[PDB]
């Protein structure tokens, strides 16, 4: 999440004074003794090619090209985050992005706006409150 | 010989949280002439 996410401008080489980003559902380890601690996540990939040194024609300021960049599309919750989607983009002389239709998913998911009410149980309905439950 | 101490009852059942079950036993004759 480091460089412009926006799709209308090729991606710097560099990353910019962003940094990469928080999130909104650090999760942290201790399966070994020791913390692990895990703020962040994708949100592009990007393929470099030194131009001129593979041309052998230059070998003053070497900037490979970007051939192409991934992009990683995440839905976000404050406990959980997952790709909503991810695009194959590629960028035009022009600087103008092409870029492949998207793949998409979804995933099943938490809710508390459904819920049903209660529902009695017959099978069991008297036999609980101290001794007459076991289980 | 063998005579009766004593006696109590179980019943395998559901009840109701304050069912109070109403029922009763007696002896009609006994062996022995006790």
């Amino acid at each position: 999440g480091e460089r412009d996410i926006s799709i209308n401008k090729i991606p710097t080489f560099e990353g910019g004074t962003t940094g990469w980003l928080a999130r909104p559902d650090m999760f942290s380890r201790y399966d070994f003794g020791i913390e692990i601690r895990n703020r962040r996540l994708c949100h592009q990939v990007l393929g470099f090619h030194r131009l001129e040194a593979l041309n052998d024609r230059d070998v003053t300021d070497e900037i490979p090209v970007l051939v192409n960049r991934l992009t990683l599309d995440y839905d976000l919750n404050n406990s959980v985050s997952t790709l909503v989607a991810v695009r194959q983009v590629a960028y035009e002389t022009d600087g103008s992005p092409i870029t492949q239709p998207p793949l998409e998913f979804d995933y099943q998911r938490f809710d508390t706006g459904s819920i049903p009410g209660w529902q009695e149980m017959p099978q069991l309905e008297a036999f609980n409150g101290y001794q007459p439950y076991q289980m | 010989q063998r005579r009766i101490k004593s006696v109590s009852v179980s019943l395998p059942m559901l009840v109701g949280p304050y069912e109070d079950v109403c029922a009763q036993l007696t002896q009609t004759s006994s062996s022995y002439s006790t």
